[PDB]
RNA sequence: AGCUUUGCGCAGUGGCAGUAUCGUAGCCAAUGAGGUCUAUCCGAGGCGCGAUUUGCUAAUUGAAAACUUCCCAAUA
RNA sequence: UUGGAAAAGAUUAGCAUGGCCCCUGCGCAAGGAUGAC
């Protein structure tokens, strides 16, 4: 073989595991500064993920496939292999921007707020994506105009006159040498200016200085790993602003806020109102849970991350949420676990009758009391050179399809299944129509009674062809009882059928 | 290949032929400078680097050819009398060790399945789940997957095949780009390699039972190369006064490898001894396979003095080349002493009793592939009397 | 024309032109501005020049011819190189120079010794190997025959 | 020898039992799952598996 | 040899680049003495058959046609730049400039994905096409 | 054609 | 007079669709390409190229994902 | 009705068309079988 093993001594399925490497790396863990600390240095603050343990990284899934199923050319494939490398740059890009890790390269992103120290065309590219279309002014801009919302929502108990924004330049949200003010509210009253101090101080000094109009500001900023300190930052920014040479802010006891985009974080450590550092704190805790310009930030870092959460999955219908699935969302209680219809008969000698049998899939609805049958062909599923897979892949598929030959004004709002392995077909068959949420019943109801019917089994037994012709599951208990009783009335009748 | 224009003027024919003279020559110097600048440690490139390893193996493909067409003409380098002495040592060897020979595969081998198994699995892990596979590569897959859906029908066939198939297809060559020892790669087709997977697991596993490579064959799994050493040191000093130099005494480990052992492997000769051990349609369809057509590129070469390292069936003809040579090394006695009795032999690096362990100046040999070591030591009188030899 | 017509624009100069030693080449007074005066001027200090640059003229040119003589016995030029071959090489017709097809389209028998000393070697080894006692051998003739005894 | 123009295709307009198939065969649906995962919180594997 | 035929006159060269407008024009601003400019001619001539269905290569000499060292400043020994419907197209190489390539590329493989990255930018119209290689550096170890 | 180009390069090296 | 054979082309239906459908332009090929049965028997395909083309609809991302003006203010 | 400021169209999936294999009705060749006081 043209390529060198290095372990030319022994095989691991040979000889054994040699080595035990694990430790070395739970201690190359911890003493790097453990979970927290290495993520420190990384982006994982700005995702937002709470969870250190749910989150689940896309390994080489970014794309649909980074274009391997197809036949493009090297260069394309070249670009495709280097494509993790900008995610890798971009992933460990706070411990490599700072200012103190390359040369003073100090360049400022076009119409953004990241001042990148040095020249790293992948990081480069990767900061400039993340954000396209003009994102860091109408995040300034959603911002202002949501703690102004907040404020106007309950001023007038705050002793506030009349709050409007001022005439702020879109150059003056993303340059730091000039400031300006954010929020001109006035107070109709002799609001006694506070000493401008950060909101994080529970102390109450004021001095002796009054006046009737207050200003608020917001500054946004994407702090590295050493610049992550919001709160000195802000209050040397709000320091240099109150004697700035062109930050003209109208009201010398105008506050200023920061964002640290970054590491999503915010401050202000300006001339907090009295009775308004509380409104201010809860309006900046509101919105770093839900700003939403900030969670679209957030959301398109964690994609160009190639990170995803893994989304919490449809509970399961305990004996408390039996009851739960009657209400007006449409629910199919599909259990094609009996699929595998075939006689394994015992012939008289020489072998066992192999003669499969003519298969079906169930589909009810007890909230409607409905009852649609799609029979299986024996012919479909013997003969087609495929694994059991294959098949449980080809009734999900009808089972989508069926789904979308129902109106979509009558598609089943949530789709009980009896399979615990047939939810993650059942989605991926019908992606494109998420409308319908995958429960779980793991309660399985005798719904193969249907199958044992007079009927009903005889048509399965002897149905060659794919028929979907619907059904009363009720026999009369649509029109005449209720839906939970007759669910309960179905289940009844399905369990006397199955005990004897 | 053969430049012939016969419809060109014979002075553009000279002139062709000198501008061809001179681009070989230039060619030759700069690969041998390129190679002794890489060996050296300079600084290189990528594009660099393939070129000059692709200039490295025409130059040797050439030269492989020219040595084996100078072998043809020279004839057999082993003389007549030479041969039927190491072949009379090697029976004398098998005779007093008793090591009954290999028979073909039966019918209805007991283990046949399971060493066909492990022959598919030996072969399949090479092919390690890459971007793509080639189309031959893709035909190999195939042929193994088939090879694991009908063992009955692969064994047949693989059985038919080492009966009748005396003369295969042509093995690639290329040379793996070591930046010091440069070594190639050869494939063989993908019948042809899974029929001499098979004849190698089953050679091998015919060889353990009857206990034909012997113990200072030292690459095994009992003991690991590491292991080997530490095993060679340990036992080194556990020899009677291994270090008592005050009686004038001198230990002398000697430690050599056999040049072009492999490149040296007389095929008639590896045919004729095979037989003595393998079994003789099974021997011949060895030795026939050791000769094919090595094809790489434009250039197309045969083989008849040089077993072909890519084979499977290397390991069992390399084994046996070197258990030769050790027995011409070792000599009759001292190897039957290191291989102690054969109803109770003799563990590796020990000697059935300790008057048998200094019966003679050699006491430690272990044959590694291709590298030799022994361990002597000479008394004082002896050192004496070969000094003056 | 000039290249503006191709509506081009940018993004004795030249690197080659310039250089470490002496800067750029070339002369800084151009060659136009000549005259009988300058021819008179240009001679005298041309005189000057050899006058001043004949000390060791003689001797070094003779070392000089002598080492490009040496050196001529190890220095061909690649045009002297085939300089032999283009000579002859016009001898060729004009029916031999439009032939030229399109490149789109007694006796020492040295295997003979081989193959004897071979065979005699084989013989040998066969007479040798003639007195073995248990060599074993399965005939492909029953093998293949009873191949298909088991098959399906 | 030539080269194939630097030419893709033009748009997607088909599919289902007419480009599905070739899709479902040849570029046929791996898992998809449970091998794209990286599970950054915890290490499934071995330190030095690979 | 050199069987790209050079255009002489600058007017010429210009008229060439206006000749052809569905595939890339390159033109070896490089002197044919130097032997920088022979191997860009032999890089040139191993890609001769290969891009020529998408691509139309011209040599040039700058002692020649000067206009074109003296307007579009091609001081190199032997730069290649391109021009595709009268509109120079720029390759991302990163040495700083993106008007000339200024190396002599002894990989074949390289200048035909050069050439084809270039040709899929003017397709899409980008005058500055993001080359596919890491040209900054000296791409050696 | 390429002969005359050529004879004129090689003159000159 | 009614029907029908090779069936043809039209239109509808059923199914298949990477091994397949076809051009196959490169080549052999009704003047035999191929062999364990059949060998004094059989008689028309095979090697390599390339795709499976025509449109509509939903959704999907994005600020905008397109078909002849637009954000505004007291009224009519 | 009246009144002021003004990605060089992409990703993903199904449906039919489309390709061939079967039949049918249509149109008709050369025929095949029959009724003709």
């Amino acid at each position: 073989v043209l390529k060198q093993n290095p372990f030319w001594w022994t095989h691991q399925r040979h000889d054994g595991k040699l080595w035990n490497l694990n430790n070395y790396r739970t201690d190359m863990i911890q003493a790097l500064g453990g979970v927290e600390g290495i993520l420190e240095h990384t982006l994982f603050k700005g995702t937002y993920f709470p969870t250190w343990e749910g989150l689940f990284w896309e390994k080489a899934s970014g794309f649909e496939e980074s274009m391997k199923w197809k036949k493009l050319t090297n260069a394309q494939r070249s670009g495709l292999n280097q494509i993790p490398n900008r995610r890798f740059t971009l992933w460990w890009s706070p411990t490599i921007n700072r200012a103190n890790v390359y040369v003073g390269f100090q360049v400022q992103l076009d119409l953004t707020g990241i001042f990148m120290h040095g020249k790293i065309p992948t990081l480069k590219i990767s900061l400039i994506q993340i954000f396209r279309a003009h994102l860091w002014q109408k995040i300034h801009e959603s911002i202002v105009m949501d703690l102004c919302q907040v404020f106007d929502q309950e001023l007038d108990a705050l002793e506030i006159e009349t709050v409007q924004k001022e005439t702020i330049h879109p150059r003056k949200s993303y340059k730091m040498n000039s400031s300006c003010a954010d929020i001109l509210l006035f107070a109709s009253y002799k609001w006694n200016v506070s000493r401008p101090s950060l909101l994080a101080d529970s102390k109450d000094v004021m001095d002796s200085t009054t006046t009737q109009k207050y200003w608020i500001d917001i500054q946004l900023r994407w702090g590295d790993y050493d610049s992550h300190d919001i709160e000195r930052y802000a209050r040397a920014k709000f320091l240099d602003y109150t004697t700035d040479n062109m930050s003209i802010y109208p009201s010398p006891t105008g506050v200023l806020i920061a964002i640290d985009l970054a590491y999503n974080l915010h401050s202000a450590y300006g001339n907090w109102f009295p009775g308004s550092k509380p409104l201010i704190q809860q309006a900046m805790a509101k919105i770093m849970k839900a700003n939403p310009a900030l969670y679209v930030l957030r959301e398109r870092i964690r994609k160009g991350l190639q990170l995803y959460s893994s989304e919490p999955t449809e509970p399961y219908l305990s004996s408390q949420n039996y009851g739960e699935l009657f209400s007006n969302q449409i629910i199919w209680f599909v259990d094609d676990t009996n699929v595998y219809r075939v006689t394994i008969h015992k012939t008289f000698e020489g072998n066992l009758t192999t003669k499969p049998i003519n298969g079906a899939i169930f589909i009810f609805n007890p909230r409607t009391g409905q009852l649609f049958l799609k029979i299986i062909h024996t012919s479909v599923w013997a003969g087609q050179k495929r694994l059991g897979q294959l098949a449980k892949w080809k009734t999900a598929e009808e089972v989508a399809a069926l789904i979308r030959s129902l109106p979509v004004e009558e598609q089943p709002k949530q789709i009980i299944v009896t399979r615990k392995g047939m939810l993650d077909p059942l989605e991926v068959h019908l992606l494109d129509f998420p409308n319908i949420v995958i429960k779980g019943s793991e309660l399985q109801l005798p719904f193969q009674a249907c199958l044992k019917v007079e009927k009903f089994g005889d048509l399965i037994l002897k149905a060659t062809e794919p028929q979907m012709v619907l059904f009363n599951l009720y026999d009369d208990w649509l029109k005449t009882i209720s839906s939970y009783t007759a669910f309960s009335r179905l289940i009844l009748i399905l369990r006397a059928l199955h005990v004897n | 290949i053969p430049w012939k224009v016969p419809g060109l003027p014979t002075p553009i024919e000279n002139m062709i032929l000198r501008y061809v003279k001179a681009k070989a020559d230039w060619w030759t110097n700069t690969a041998h400078y390129n190679r002794e600048r890489i060996r050296r440690g300079a600084t290189v490139d990528k594009t660099v680097c393939k070129k000059n390893l692709g200039r490295l193996t025409r130059l040797y493909l050439k030269a492989e050819q020219e040595r084996q067409h100078n072998y043809l003409k020279d004839g057999p380098y082993i003389t007549a009398e030479e041969a039927v002495a190491v072949y009379t040592t090697t029976v004398h060897w098998l005779e007093s060790r008793r090591f009954s020979p290999i028979p073909f595969p039966p019918l209805s081998y007991k283990h046949d399945t399971k060493l066909l198994i492990l022959a598919l699995e030996r072969l399949k892990e090479a092919y390690s789940v890459k971007s793509r596979l080639n189309q031959s590569q893709r035909e190999e897959l195939g042929l193994i997957e088939q090879a694991y859906d009908n063992p009955h029908e692969a064994l047949s066939r693989i059985k038919r095949h080492l009966l009748t198939q005396r003369a295969f297809k042509e093995v690639g060559i290329e040379f793996m780009d070591l930046y010091s020892h440069l070594v190639p790669v050869y494939d063989v087709e993908p019948l042809e390699k899974i029929t001499d997977a098979y004849l190698d697991q089953y050679l091998w596993y015919e060889a353990d039972k009857r206990r034909l490579f012997p113990p200072w064959i030292k690459p095994a799994d009992t003991e690991p190369p590491p292991l080997l050493v530490y095993k060679w040191c340990q036992g080194i000093n556990n020899l009677q006064d291994v270090w008592e130099t005050s009686e004038g005494e001198c230990n002398v480990m000697l430690e050599s490898r056999f040049e072009k052992m492999y490149e040296k492997i007389d095929l008639t000769l590896l045919n004729r001894l095979l037989r003595l051990i393998v079994d003789h349609n099974i021997a011949d369809y060895m030795t026939a396979k050791n000769n094919v057509v090595i094809n790489y590129k434009d250039m197309n070469h045969t083989n008849s003095y040089g077993i072909i390292r890519g084979l499977q069936f290397a390991s069992f003809i390399v084994q046996y080349y070197g258990l030769v040579m050790d027995l011409l090394v070792l000599g009759l006695h001292r190897a039957s002493e290191m291989a102690g009795p054969p109803q109770m032999p003799n563990d590796f690096l020990s000697f059935q009793d300790i008057a048998t362990e200094a019966a003679h100046p050699i006491r430690l040999f272990c044959r590694y592939i291709d590298r030799i070591h022994i361990f002597f030591r000479f008394t004082a009188d002896e050192a004496r009397d070969l000094i003056q030899r | 024309v000039p290249g503006l017509g191709r509506g081009a624009t940018g993004f004795d100069l030249n690197d080659t032109n310039y250089d470490e030693f002496n800067g750029y080449a070339g002369s800084l007074f151009s060659s136009g501005p000549y005259e009988k005066d300058d021819e008179e001027a240009d001679a005298i200090y041309a005189a000057l020049d050899k006058r001043m640059d004949e000390r060791r003229k003689e001797r070094r040119e003779q070392r000089e011819k002598e080492e490009i003589e040496k050196y001529r016995m190890e220095r061909p030029k690649i045009q002297q190189q085939f300089s032999d071959l283009k000579r002859k090489l016009a001898e060729v017709t004009e029916e031999e120079w439009l032939s030229i097809p399109e490149v789109g389209d007694g006796e020492l028998d040295m295997r003979k010794i081989g193959q004897a000393r071979n065979t005699l070697m084989d013989m040998r080894l066969s007479q040798v190997s003639d007195s073995v006692s248990g060599q074993t051998v399965v005939d492909p003739k029953g093998y293949l025959t009873d191949l298909n005894s088991m098959i399906p | 020898k030539p080269l194939p123009a630097p030419l893709d295709g033009q748009r997607k307009k088909r599919g289902g039992r007419r480009y599905r198939k070739m899709k479902e065969r040849l570029g046929l649906t791996e898992i998809r799952k449970q091998a794209n995962r990286m599970s950054f919180g915890e290490i499934e594997e071995d330190a030095y598996q690979e | 040899s050199y069987m790209l035929p050079h255009l002489h006159n600058g007017w010429q060269v210009d008229q060439a680049i206006l000749s052809e407008e569905d595939r890339v024009v390159v033109i070896r601003f490089g002197h044919d003495w130097d032997p920088t400019c022979m191997k860009m001619d032999e890089v040139l001539y191993s890609i001769a058959e290969k891009v020529k269905n998408f691509a139309v290569i011209y040599l040039v000499d700058i002692t020649e046609v000067p206009d074109f060292n003296k307007m579009y400043e091609l001081y190199d020994p032997c730069t290649v730049m391109f021009f595709f419907r009268n509109k120079h197209i720029m390759i991302d190489l990163g040495t700083g400039n993106n008007n000339k390539i200024n190396w002599a590329m002894e990989d074949k493989q390289e200048m035909v994905d050069i050439i084809e990255t270039v040709y899929r930018g003017a397709r899409k119209g980008r005058g500055l096409v993001v080359s596919p290689k890491d040209y900054s550096t000296k791409y050696r170890y | 054609d390429i002969e005359s180009s050529l004879k004129q390069l090689a003159e000159r090296r």
